[PDB]
RNA sequence: UCAUAGCGACGUCGCUUUUUGAUCCUUCGAUGUCGGCUCUUCCUAUCAUUGUGAAGCAGAAUUCACCAAGCGUUGGAUUGUU
RNA sequence: CCAGGUGGGGAGUUUGACUGGGGCGGUACACCUGUCAAACGGUAACGCAGGUGUCCUAAGGCGAGCUCAGGGAGGACAGAAACCUCCCGUGGAGCAGAAGGGCAAAAGCUCGCUUGAUCUUGAUUUUCAGUACGAAUACAGACCGUGAAAGCGGGGCCUCACG
RNA sequence: GCGCGGGUAAACGGCGGGAGUAACUAUGACUCUCUUAAGGUAGCCAAAUGCCUCGUCAUCUAAUUAGUGACGCGCAUGAAU
RNA sequence: UUAAAUGGGUAAGAAGCCCGGCUCGCUGGCGUGGAGCCGGGCGUGGAAUGCGAGUGCCUAGUGGGCCACUUUUGGUAAGCA
RNA sequence: GCCCGGAUAGCUCAGCUGUAGAGCAUCAGACUUUUAAUCUGAGGGUCCAGGGUUCAAGUCCCUGUUCGGGCGCCA
RNA sequence: GUCUCCGUAGUGUAGGGUAUCACGUUCGCCUAACACGCGAAAGGUCCUCGGUUCGAAACCGGGCGGAAACA
RNA sequence: GUCUACGGCCAUACCACCCUGAACGCGCCCGAUCUCGUCUGAUCUCGGAAGCUAAGCAGGGUCGGGCCUGGUUAGUACUUGGAUGGGAGACCGCCUGGGAAUACCGGGUGCUGUAGGCUU
């Protein structure tokens, strides 16, 4: 019932995202986006590793489904239950129709979902430990196999999914000017009220 | 395929700027439209009669009657062949006054006052306005500071 | 709709504003002595069957409602018609409705 | 930690301001726009207002017209200024506004070089009288009266303005209907006890019945009046001469006071110097006062 | 019910009669008004159900209704709020709050409120 | 037991024109249209036969691959039938 | 001889169009909104999302007065919802309908009065070939309405509601 | 003349559906009802009439989508169509 | 919200500019305003580049198109639409 | 377009300008070996809606609402 | 393949404001006893899953099914 | 230096909280006989002047929130025109010119017309 993917491989009909006119969507076959020990906190999984592919291409949701259990079971074989992060960052918004067996009327129906991607565009996230490398390199190729494009496989110089370099990072916290929040973190700009400082710093 | 409407794609066109909805500033309703003078076609949309059609919006035209509440303006309109004179009626607040007639004028005043005083004085002035021409050789200092020497920085894969 | 069974209006014989009865106005039977008429039967006299287009194909669905007013004024009874838009149910002179009742009990 | 915030930063970074006087609450802008806009065949002939406004202790009264820099106002009249003839006590009240209408319509018409002609109504009455052109003389001044806020019903001391301009010389359209004399079932205009509230019976007759009922709560009331000894009588012709007085001489002066100096009342905004200097200290004290424990 | 009815009726009372009808109410409670009955924007007031005992005796015709006060509080400069022209807010610390509604009514009417519930 | 002797889910990249589609470019001053009978040659994605490799190939039997199309691939009942 | 009825026994003639061939199916056949449309305008497909053949003596015309959706805090019955009060509230409501635009002492709601939804000549815009219809915009001339007046109103806030 | 009223099917034609009901279950002799007025009776059948269909069972042959015999809720048999 | 590139309109003078002066039944506090008109003074001709323009009449054929870069709609795609 | 005929207990119809009735009904009582069967009662009029002639209307007259028919047909 | 309808006490059934009845089983009355009769009790998370709103078997989206109807 | 009436522009002006306010002024405040309204003088209207800046208002404050304006992001994203450029395509590179918007980090926070008052 589901076409070839190389059919829909392009991104060539004017992203058409699930709205008030996409009635009748097909529920997505993902819905579980972030894996791992997910309570960890901002330190625990320094390193952060990403999936990026170089190429304009939609990508089916059942190919994530399929990358990022593999991702998984690597992740629970390998490095333990406990020492990884997993993240994805596509939502397959845009919407594929197909018209069913003259061509009247020839606008299908919604039968599935992609994500669309650019040249720069990270798909897979991991945050784990920094002497787990070596098993992330490895989880993330076995990973691109379940992709049809061609991915490049690389090494955030960012501290984690924290949008902030490695290196500066744990001084950066140490001067208070960022906090741990969760998995995230929460940049602190010298710009509020001074209650707001001197509760801290204290 | 589409239909007719007098204001079909008039959406965005029609819309109040951000920030700018509500009652009419005041000053653009006494502005004084004299016969001959150069008006452009704006058509703010909060007011829904004397409207421009959609195709005049965006051009500049000259007025040639006034009335009550609007003014009549003569703007040239490309039909498919070829451009014909359009007479239009228009309530004020949807026209603006022309700078460019303004400009225009405003440098040929000058260029009269220059007329007056470059007669008696006897020296001969210039008057039309040249392109940028070439620009006039000249130096450039050092003062013994080492050009400073740039080089490509290296690729290196950020995300 | 509904509009009252009479209303101040300009006449134009007495030449101002005027109270008038309006009637719905009812189109008059044909004179069967007028020229079209006449010319009419005299060709579908003889034989050659029906001479004329017969329209069956009633496309609209309602008429325009001409409202028939007079000058109330005794010396000038001048009749004056004006043309309301289409409508499907016309009422002449219903009770005014006001909205501020229970609707309903 | 219980209920979603309103006034929240996307609120005010979307929020939209009104003008600056219709968030003063002090200037409608529709009844504005209707009133001193100039029609555009015209290009030059301001449309005059009437402005009148009403103050808790004062009378506003002046004749404006509107250009692109702001309104443009020829000639203005105060109830503080009025006593400095006639009346003395008894401001911001309907005789008030009708002697201060009447001082503006003199003023403008002596500033006008115009006050000989057009007299206006040189007798006062409460009945109607609209003034005429009369040709071979310079056309008869009109205006429009701009009451804002005030809610125009009938009884009103801004008409008691209008009245007096209109019997000053001002040719200002008006029905017969927003004034005492006015009886509404009856749809009639006495014009009898709108001169009695033009002149002062309505707050007289009231002051004198209010001796034999008390004294004290008497005193409490026209306090101003006790002083100036403002006997209920003798206030018919004290009002008959504020009107001469009017017409005789409506010109207006300020009071020569340059001796000042600049001492400043207010304090100014500091610079970004003193901002950095308080914050820092203020930095300064804190930590002291924590490594003190 | 259904819309446009007449469900309730009502009035807003000023003045002498507002007081002396809040202080028979206040009896009717023997000026005890317990926990929670003020509301934080200072304002307040009480329901009860029988309006014979005081004040207007009982006539067979008339029924058993009940009621609810709701008395509202202010300071001299209250009305700018709704004041035709130049409208405007009144300040925070011109405001009222629930804490000096018990303080004022302690002030006033000796009532006991806040029992250790 | 053991991922991969043999298998291959979730995905994904293709090949072919022996299905069926989509289009309507060629012919409507006509290219005789289903099937069968006969007859020739060609293709390999090899069913058998030659020679090989692998196995969960002890033998026997079987399965999976390679070079490989020279040769061979039947007689009948029912159905017009493919 | 004239009238009415019957009269495929018989006579003449018709038996739309667009269409990924036709037929069946739909109307892309007159229209309106948003998009397609590639930032003036114009722009196709049996492209997509929709709507129309009306409804309104007021849902029209004025003027005055009010603020709505929603939320919070309360207060007998009464609670997720009945009603009152206070507070917040850029409109997140309503404006007949599809949608878009526009709208806050508004164009929304409640009231007072009313018929400018009237009688006339031209001009212009809109599709346009710059024909017609329809619709619309400025005026000009009467006669009115409303308001205190400025003014506003010759139908519906504008974009369709028709020969 | 058409309507209104009778009569007429060896006249043209038509012979559907829903409820309730029997000691396994099932069905429903029986009772009621709907839409036009009845609701396929006697008989016959995968027929020259059955899409599903090479229906199923028996026989016929080594092998039978054929043939015969049998079953019939029969898309859509049937009484001078 | 912000917002390109590309792009659409207008102006770049003598029909202009500046002085006087008259007419008006429109407008009007006013010699108002506005329009119209008669005179007068202005020439370094008021950006580049190129080019001679303007105008009237009659009128055939055509009204099945297709393809190319780029933008783009439907469609898996198509020498598809 | 014209002539019209009928709308009333859940269903149909008679009808008093004068308190709507009959039935098929619904439910309940007696009645009964039980059922039938038999009666009785209660309750039930989408009196087609608006009017009007009216003391007084299901009726009489209009106005519409349908439902139905029988006639006439140049935009 | 597309489209339409429908998934509920054991069985089948109807049906936002706590699943009706029939039979199935137990059951207790009656009878000398059976039968019969009657009565009650038990009995279905209303196909599953996601959402929507105070709350959903009901409303909206999927997944399965089953059944036709086209093809 | 201000303030009042009328404004022009319509957040640099808004909103939140805090503090200061001399004189005029504006207000708050008192009363309901008349005008006028409502249920109620709450609003609206009218008549006053016992009291008060408390509120409004004005000024200032806030490492305030916004708003305005900059740097940054960045010659990046994008794009006019060209190639018998690369690449299977997807797209990318180059010539030619033009050229953005977040985040992040700085600065500012009402000017101003007319008319009229106060301020040694
Ligand atoms: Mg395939
Ligand atoms: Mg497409
Ligand atoms: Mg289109
Ligand atoms: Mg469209
Ligand atoms: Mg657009
Ligand atoms: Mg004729
Ligand atoms: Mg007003
Ligand atoms: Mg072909
Ligand atoms: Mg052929
Ligand atoms: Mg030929
Ligand atoms: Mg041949
Ligand atoms: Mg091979
Ligand atoms: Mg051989
Ligand atoms: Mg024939
Ligand atoms: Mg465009
Ligand atoms: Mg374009
Ligand atoms: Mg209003
Ligand atoms: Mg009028
Ligand atoms: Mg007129
Ligand atoms: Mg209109
Ligand atoms: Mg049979
Ligand atoms: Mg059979
Ligand atoms: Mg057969
Ligand atoms: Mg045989
Ligand atoms: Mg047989
Ligand atoms: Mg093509
Ligand atoms: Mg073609
Ligand atoms: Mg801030
Ligand atoms: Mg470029
Ligand atoms: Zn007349």
């Amino acid at each position: 019932g589901r076409r070839p993917a190389r059919c829909y491989r392009y991104c060539k009909n004017k992203p058409y995202p699930k709205s008030r006119f996409c009635r009748g969507v097909p529920d997505a076959k993902i819905r579980i986006f972030d894996l791992g020990r997910k309570k960890a906190k901002v330190d625990e999984f320094p390193l952060g590793g990403h999936m990026v592919s170089d190429e304009y291409e939609q990508l089916s949701s059942e190919a994530l489904e399929a990358a990022r259990i593999c991702a998984n079971k690597y992740m629970v074989k390998s490095c333990g239950r406990d020492g990884f992060h997993m993240r994805v960052r596509l939502h397959p918004f845009h919407v594929i129709r197909i018209n069913k067996m003259g061509m009247r009327g020839a606008f299908g129906k919604p039968q599935g979902t992609v994500a669309r991607v650019h040249i720069g565009q990270v798909i897979m996230s991991i945050r784990t430990k920094l002497q787990n490398e070596e098993h992330v390199i490895e989880a993330l190729r076995r990973a691109k196999f379940k992709f049809p494009g061609r991915q490049k496989i690389h090494i955030s110089k960012k501290w984690g999914f924290t949008k902030f370099n490695a290196d500066e990072f744990e001084d950066m916290v140490a001067k208070k000017c960022l906090i741990p929040d969760g998995c995230g973190v929460k940049y602190v700009p010298s710009h509020g009220p001074l209650d707001k400082w001197r509760v801290l710093h204290s | 395929t589409n239909t007719k409407g007098k204001r079909r794609g008039t959406r965005y066109m029609f819309s109040r700027p951000f920030r700018k909805h509500g009652v009419v500033p005041l000053a653009t309703y006494m502005r004084i439209y004299k016969k001959g003078d150069i008006v452009d076609i704006k058509g703010m949309g909060t007011v829904q009669k004397g409207m421009p059609h959609k195709c005049y919006h965006g051009k500049t035209g000259r007025v040639y009657n006034v009335t009550q509440h609007a003014v009549g303006i003569v703007v040239n309109k490309q039909v498919k062949g070829k451009i014909l004179a359009k007479r239009i009626n228009v309530r004020i607040e949807h026209i603006k006054h022309s700078k460019s007639r303004d400009s225009f004028l405003k440098r040929v005043k000058e260029n009269d006052q220059k007329k007056k005083e470059a007669k008696e004085k006897g020296t001969w002035v210039q008057l039309k306005r040249q392109p940028a021409p070439p620009r006039e050789a000249h130096f450039v200092r050092t003062n013994g500071k080492e050009p400073e020497l740039l080089e490509p920085i290296p690729y290196e894969f950020m995300a | 709709v509904n509009v009252p069974k009479t209303r101040r209006t300009f006449c134009k014989k007495c030449g101002k504003h005027q109270p008038h009865k309006v009637t719905q106005y009812k189109k008059g039977k044909d004179s069967l002595y007028a020229q079209g008429k006449r010319r009419y039967d005299r060709k579908q006299s003889g034989y050659g069957g029906q001479t004329k287009p017969i329209f069956r194909k009633k496309a609209k669905t309602t008429k325009k409602i001409v409202l028939r007013l007079e000058c109330v004024e005794p010396n000038c009874r001048s009749k004056r018609m004006l043309a309301i838009k289409r409508c499907k149910h016309f009422e002449l002179g219903g009770d005014k409705k006001r909205k501020g009742q229970v609707i309903q009990f | 930690g219980f209920v979603k915030v309103v006034k929240n930063k996307a609120y005010f970074k979307r929020y939209q301001v009104k003008f600056r006087r219709r968030r003063e609450g002090k200037t409608d802008y529709y009844a504005r726009k209707r009133l001193v806009i100039q029609d555009k065949n015209k290009y030059n002939t301001p449309k005059y207002r009437m402005i009148v406004r009403v103050t808790n202790r004062d009378i506003i009264c002046q004749i404006a017209y509107a250009r692109i820099e702001g309104d443009m106002i020829v000639c203005a009249a105060y109830a503080h200024e009025l006593p400095k003839y006639g009346v003395k006590v008894g401001l911001t009240n309907y005789a008030a506004a009708y002697c201060t209408g009447l001082l503006l319509a003199r003023r403008l018409l002596n500033r006008f070089g115009m006050d000989k002609i057009y007299e206006g109504q040189v007798e006062v009455t409460g009945d109607e009288y609209n003034v005429e052109s009369i040709d071979g003389q310079p056309g008869a001044f009109t205006c429009y009266l701009d009451a804002g806020l005030a809610r125009t019903t009938t009884g009103n001391k801004v008409f008691g303005a209008l009245k007096g301009a209109v019997d000053g010389g001002l040719s200002i359209p008006h029905s017969t209907k927003r004034f005492p004399g006015y009886d509404s079932e009856s749809k009639e205009f006495n014009a009898e006890v709108h001169r009695k509230h033009i002149m002062g019976q309505n707050v007289a007759d009231y002051m004198r019945y209010l001796m034999e009922e008390d004294e004290d709560a008497y005193k409490k009331q026209f306090s101003q009046y006790i002083k100036n000894s403002v006997t209920p009588d003798m206030m018919e012709e004290m009002y008959k001469k504020a009107h001469a007085a009017i017409r005789e001489n409506p010109v207006y002066e300020k009071k020569p006071k340059k001796e000042v100096k600049k001492k400043r009342w207010n304090r100014p905004k500091m610079s970004l110097a003193q901002k950095k200097d308080r914050v820092a200290q203020k930095k300064a004290s804190f930590l002291r006062a924590q490594e003190r424990a | 019910i259904r819309r446009n009815e007449k469900i309730a009726v009502h009035c807003t009372v000023r003045g002498a009669k507002a007081e002396e009808i809040l202080e028979k109410g206040l009896k009717v409670r023997e000026y005890e008004l317990r926990k929670n009955n003020f509301s934080d924007t200072g304002n307040f007031g009480f329901g009860i159900q029988e309006h014979i005992d005081l004040g207007i005796k009982y006539d067979p015709s008339i029924g058993i209704y009940g009621l609810d006060f709701y008395v509202v509080l202010g300071r001299p400069g209250f009305s700018i709020a709704d004041k035709k022209r130049r409208t405007g807010c009144i300040g925070a610390k011109h405001r009222i709050s629930k804490e000096e509604a018990m303080r004022w009514f302690q002030q006033k009417y000796d009532g006991i409120i806040l029992p250790g519930k």
